RNA sequence: AAGGUAUGUAUCAAGCUUACAAG
């Protein structure tokens, strides 16, 4: 009775079938390989390390950070990946000899996140201190300082259609960037509360932004309200969204809640345990990825954990 | 039009800014050069891989002694590998802290 | 429109008004607008951006390291200017008044001439586009009042205040608590060992 | 700008730690009117921290539950990277890859600490889980050394006097 | 208020559109910006800057202030006009009885006795919310017996529970009884 | 800081020749008034003359509406403040170091990047002009400005060059008269040469030439556009329009109001694109 | 080589800077 009441599509229920012990420090940053062989972590350990994604097993753990990692992401069309942490320092770790080969400097406070783009390459990336950067990938050099914001710039991601750069910050708002003259596009101010993930699609346009108030779904030319979602209510941390619409909210104080693209349908709400150690108030989210399958779901958590789910086969948890 | 130091304002040549890699390995065709992403399944593969990985892990000298049996050595037996990530309470900070000081 | 973008060159600050932040209706297929481009759009704006950032770049490293030895330039190239200004008498008869520009040479034996070292504060950014919340709410005298905090009774604070009330002196329990203080077995060791 | 060498390791994860502490807590109060009294939870973060290496159990009354377990979970994520470093360079200062002074005499310091702090842990849990020998356990001992005194005919030692000659 | 602290009137109002336009949400730039052209001339610019107002679907508190203004300069027409768009957003119990408000003002028979209709066929059609009809049978009640009998006894279907709690069932009874024709 | 394409350049700085030879550097000298790394250019205007190089930035220039080397007005060929004050504006600019000077010149700049045509607040009131100004705007220009200025050692009488010295000789200048907006010194002889014209003496009575000989009325003067040149004026006591001669009477009542248009129309009444013919009516019963 | 014989103000020239725009 209410208005698009009958018509969520019916997904199924997601399940935990491993969690993943492995640091000595907040886990903190999920990637996963183009060829969906392995994955890859950062930490505040400062030392990333790779996992067999099929056996769970630690392939090994490459150090070099003198801080905490930020953020960690593998390259598709190049065979090396590329990290980021707040000792304000960015790595390209060739993967061929697992040694840094790059590093790119420039930034004038900590680093956050990072994100390459699709197509061309170059690499974007976004700090503390109010601004996002170009780097331009063979040469080492800042294409663009994406001086905009008034605050920490928490998130960006970048794709290959126009508007290029998105980047989410932690003045409340997000915007919308020119890759090539570098000015803004178009600001877009909502979100009473900071704006900390922001994810796109990949099948059609609509992106959608995640903040402790009222996570907001949007559309790509021009930005338009498209809808916003229901009260996931923490100070959330990641949004990720699977091909077949299903997207994952995780946030801060450990929930995380599935939903759906097309409606807005709150699926799930799982609420996870913490591994024995850690005290209760513990519990969060900090990243969330799912496989090139996307049959597997796993998500860094605050517990210094990776927490791995699945789908679930019954038909008998069915819509409301 | 006038940029910032890095571009023409400065003749300031710093190493570490020196052509150093100055050419990009592409992903070839032997690894997971996106072409052969364009089609593959990822999901029965990754099932099969994880289903074949699952199944790899397949009297008369000592009786005027006090104690004449423990009978018993760790009360069951010392098999653990558990993880308590409260690190003073870890097996790594009480084996740290038996072995150093003393 | 005018007040809101004042003097942008028709960006989109048309959020200024109310009607864009209510829900836009609901979408289940429509292809034509909801869908990307196809390949052969962005593959050109790749194209497009790729060259863009590349004369970019080009002209970048052609300035950050453009050290090792490239040509002055061919400037043979005329300009016509109609001097559209005066021309009456001026230079009687100075219709059009086409000149010949080169460039002078610059000697490889020059330090930077100019004092690049100032600093100015930063100017006026972007101005304001509109801010366009939900409507603010206010909670209460009592959750408000839940949410505060007590001040800081520290040990050392070499800050604000060091904030001495009557009470507030003890600072916790009782600073030590055990529970049940004793376990009972002490007891049935103590007179075990008095017999 | 300028990278973190290791005379600003310190001096940068503190910056970081209260950068990350302040932009949630920004966004996590709600709508009230005031934020933190514009620094107060970073007073009460560093309180906590110096009640950690004191083992004091800072047990603030009258915080918001919130605020109170975040700083819980921060104070937590820097012991742990506080003791992470302590294990460290206390085994590179074992073999000897270091010589460094400050080094040494710090990490001195933040492992009397541990063994302090898991001293009073031990003491405590003497005292609520028991004497660990158990009553026939001691009643043993103490029988076996009656006999073996008695069959020694060892006189036991009287009490100084006061004219005591030696 | 310093720019109209002084008599640069011009500016203060140049800049409190723009502080509208750029901060929508915050009542107190429209309710200062309103009251100063209020102690102006109450010119179709105040009521631009009012209508603006509106347009933000705010709460109550503005509404209902800017049907006073309304009010205050004696609008039969025009908080008329304002009103029937009030409702639309706010369909408080509270507003639906004040949009029941032209009978205590200007007894607006026929279409005031549709505002009733107005009143009666929308949200609580078998439950009431228990107070409408209190206040239609208080204005019906001061209204003759034209066709007060119905509505609190005999169309009596809609009941929560008892019709009513217990405080004003016997008032029901000595609410109708003498006020009438009183027929022996 | 700023590249450029091709200067400003008001035209008795570019010299008699159509076809002059040009050349730039990338980065020159400063502007002389904030410093800023332009794009110096130089040339040769005449065969007898110096060359003039280039003396502020495109955007100091941009500002004010300046040609590049010489600072006189682009439109006119007028110094600044004869600008400013016959415009009754200054556009004020300020005169420290940073107190709000680059400042300002980086501000106004970065929102002059779209224009790059015309002047950045002067283009509201340079269309009201070519009344007060347009007395003084003095064309076929005097190349005096361009002539090398004068060498040392003919000044000691020492130059040892002879004739090829390409200074100038026998000119010794006067030490009595020789920035950007004020003061400057030869303007206030300029403003002074303005106020104190030539115009026809005012007869020794009170006021009684209410009547003048104002003609030339041709096919362009009306009845209508006179009498209501004069009706913002005041009123009349009597009009004719005499065609015999092309000429138009006018009076005032208690004179005064049409004392300023005999102030506007010594040969200065311009209206309907014509020097107008003016001289003394009779006021005397004659 | 730095890490020690502090730095911070107020008047008084050469060093360096353009040899210019100009009734
Ligand atoms: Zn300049
Ligand atoms: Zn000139
Ligand atoms: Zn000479």
């Amino acid at each position: 009775k209410a208005p698009t009441m009958p018509k969520p599509q019916w997904h199924p229920p997601w399940k935990l079938y491993r969690v993943i012990s492995g640091h000595l420090g907040w886990v903190r940053c999920i990637a996963v390989e183009p060829g969906n062989q392995w994955f890859v972590t950062g930490s505040a350990d400062r030392t990333i390390k790779i996992w067999d994604l099929a056996s769970g097993k630690l392939k090994l753990s490459l150090t070099g950070h003198i801080s905490t990692v930020r953020g960690v992401i593998v390259s598709t069309r190049s065979p090396y990946l590329f990290s980021c942490g707040e000792d304000k320092q960015v790595k390209c770790w060739d993967l061929e000899y697992n040694k840094v080969i790059r590093h790119y400097h420039g930034h004038l406070s900590a680093v956050y996140g990072l994100d390459l783009h699709p197509t061309i390459d170059v690499l974007v990336t976004c700090s503390r201190d109010s601004t996002a950067r170009i780097w331009d990938v063979r040469t080492k050099a800042s294409v663009h300082t994406l001086s905009g914001h008034t605050n920490a710039v928490a998130t960006v991601r970048c794709q290959a259609a126009e508007p290029q750069i998105i980047t989410g910050s932690h003045d409340t708002t997000i915007r919308l960037w020119d890759l090539v003259a570098g000015k803004t596009r178009v600001t877009l101010t909502n979100h009473k509360k900071s704006v900390r993930a922001v994810v796109l699609h990949p099948r059609h346009y609509t992106f959608a932004s995640g903040s402790p108030d009222n996570i907001k779904q949007w559309k790509f030319p021009d930005g338009s309200f498209i809808q916003n979602l229901s009260g996931h209510n923490a100070i959330i941390n990641t949004l990720t969204v699977n091909s077949d619409g299903v997207l994952v909210s995780g946030a801060d104080n450990g929930t995380m809640h599935l939903w759906d693209w097309r409606t807005g349908y709150n699926f799930q709400r799982v609420h996870a345990a913490v591994q024995p150690g850690s005290l209760d108030s513990e519990s969060g989210i900090f990243a969330c990825a799912f496989d090139q399958s996307e049959s597997r779901l796993l998500t860094a958590e605050a517990d210094k954990t990776i927490k791995v789910y699945r789908e679930d086969d019954t038909a008998t948890e069915e819509t409301h | 039009k006038g940029e910032g130091d890095l571009s023409q304002l400065s003749k300031q040549y710093s190493s570490r800014d020196l052509p150093s890699h100055t050419k990009i390995k592409y992903r070839q065709t032997t690894q997971d050069a996106p072409e052969e992403v364009r089609n593959r399944d990822f999901r029965r593969e990754l099932e099969e891989r994880e289903r074949a990985a699952a199944r790899e892990k397949n009297r008369r000298w000592d009786d005027d002694v006090v104690f004449k049996n423990c009978a018993k050595g760790v009360d069951d037996q010392k098999k653990d590998k558990r993880f308590v990530n409260d690190t003073l309470r870890s097996e790594f900070h009480k084996k740290f802290m038996e072995k150093y000081i003393k | 429109d005018a007040i809101a973008r004042q003097g942008q060159s028709k960006d989109k600050v048309i959020y200024s008004k109310y009607t864009d932040l209510v829900p836009k209706e609901v979408m289940n297929a429509d292809d034509p607008d909801l869908q990307r481009p196809d390949e052969e759009a962005i593959k050109e704006i790749t194209e497009k951006t790729r060259v863009a950032l590349e004369k970019s770049v080009s002209q970048k490293v052609a300035a950050a390291m453009p050290v090792r030895a490239a040509d002055k330039l061919a400037p043979a190239q005329y300009i016509r200017y109609t001097p559209s200004q005066q021309g009456v008498a001026f230079n009687s008869g100075a219709k059009q008044r086409v000149i010949r520009m080169v460039e002078m040479q610059k000697d490889p034996m020059e330090p930077p001439r100019f004092k690049i070292n100032k600093k100015i504060p930063r100017g006026p950014p972007s101005p304001p586009a509109p801010v366009m919340h939900s409507p603010s709410r206010k909670m209460t005298v009592k959750e408000q009042q839940e949410w505060k905090i007590p001040p800081c009774i520290s040990n050392w604070k070499n800050a604000k205040g060091y904030t001495i009330p009557l009470d507030k002196r003890l600072a916790a329990d009782g600073r030590g608590l055990q529970t049940v203080h004793i376990n009972e077995n002490f007891a049935k060791l103590a007179e075990a060992l008095y017999i | 700008a300028k990278t973190v060498t290791k005379q600003r390791v310190e001096s940068h994860f503190d910056l970081e730690l209260r950068a990350a502490v302040m932009h949630d807590i920004l966004d996590m109060m709600p709508e009230g009117i005031k934020q933190n009294k514009a620094r107060t939870i970073l007073q009460h973060l560093s309180e906590a921290w110096r009640c950690w290496k004191a083992n004091i159990p800072w047990k603030v009354p009258g915080l918001p539950t919130p605020i109170e377990n975040m700083i819980l979970r921060y104070v937590k994520a820097k012991a742990d990277w506080w003791t992470n470093t302590a294990h460290y360079n206390r085994e590179r200062i074992r073999r000897g890859a270091t010589v460094d002074k400050t080094v040494c005499k710090k990490n001195l310091g933040r492992l009397t600490r541990l063994y302090l702090k898991a001293e009073q842990e031990r003491q405590h849990n003497y005292l609520k889980d028991g004497p660990y020998i158990t009553a026939e356990e001691a009643v043993a001992v103490y029988t076996t050394t009656v006999h073996w005194l008695e069959s020694r005919r060892f006189s036991p030692i009287p009490f100084p006097p006061l004219s005591y000659k030696h | 208020e310093m720019e109209m602290k002084n008599r640069q009137v011009n500016h203060a109002r140049n800049i409190w559109d723009r502080a509208i336009t750029t901060l929508p949400r915050v009542n107190q730039f429209w309710y200062k910006y309103t009251y100063m052209e209020e102690m102006l001339g109450n010119v179709a610019g105040a009521r631009q800057v009012f209508e603006r107002w509106m347009e933000w679907q705010p709460e109550e508190q503005a509404w209902h202030s800017y049907i006073n203004f309304e009010l205050r300069y004696k609008e039969v027409d025009r908080a008329r006009t304002i009103y029937e768009r009030f409702v639309l957003v706010h369909p408080d119990v509270k507003n639906w009885i004040k949009y029941a408000r032209f009978e205590e003002k200007h007894a607006y028979f026929a279409h005031a006795r549709k505002v009733y209709e107005r009143a009666v066929e929308f949200f609580g059609d078998e439950h009431m919310d228990e107070h409408l009809y209190v206040a239609f049978a208080k204005f019906e009640e001061n209204q003759k017996e034209f066709e007060r009998v119905r509505v609190i006894y005999k169309y009596a279907l809609d009941r929560i529970s008892k019709q009513d709690a217990q405080e004003l069932f016997k008032n029901y009874t000595i609410f109708e009884k003498k006020f009438g024709d009183r027929r022996g | 800081w700023e590249d450029a394409d091709f200067p400003i350049l008001c035209q008795t700085c570019l010299g008699e020749n159509p076809y002059i030879r040009m050349t730039k550097e990338k980065y020159g000298k400063e502007c002389k008034i904030c410093a800023r790394p332009f794009t110096v250019f130089r040339w040769c205007p005449g065969v007898r003359m110096r060359f003039k190089k280039t003396e502020v930035c495109q955007t100091c220039s941009k500002l004010k509406n300046v040609c590049q080397t010489c600072l006189l007005d682009l439109e006119y060929g007028l110094p600044i403040q004869v600008r400013d004050a016959g415009l009754s504006f200054k556009d004020d600019m300020p005169k420290s170091d940073v107190n709000k000077e680059y400042y300002t010149q980086n501000m106004e700049r970065e929102i002059s990047n779209s224009d790059g045509t015309r002047p950045v607040g002067m283009l509201g009131k340079a269309t009201s002009t070519s009344d007060m100004l347009l007395k003084l705007a003095r064309t076929t220009p005097y190349y005096k400005r361009n002539r090398p200025h004068i060498c040392s050692f003919w000044v000691k009488g020492e130059c040892k060059r002879g004739e090829e010295c390409p200074y100038r000789h026998e000119k010794p200048t006067d030490p009595d008269d020789p920035r950007y907006y004020g003061i400057n010194d030869p303007v206030a002889d300029k403003l002074l040469k303005r106020a104190s014209t030539m115009p026809r003496l005012d007869p020794p009575e009170d006021k009684t030439i209410t009547t003048l000989y104002v003609g030339g009325l041709g096919d362009t003067i009306t009845e209508t556009d006179l009498r209501n040149h004069f009706y913002q004026f005041g009123e009349i006591r009597t009009i004719t329009v005499v065609q015999r001669q092309q000429c138009a009477f006018i009076q005032f009542a208690t004179r005064q109001a049409a004392e300023v248009a005999a102030e506007k129309s010594f040969n200065k009444l311009i209206v309907n694109g014509r020097r107008l013919n003016v001289k003394w009516g009779r006021s005397q019963a004659a």
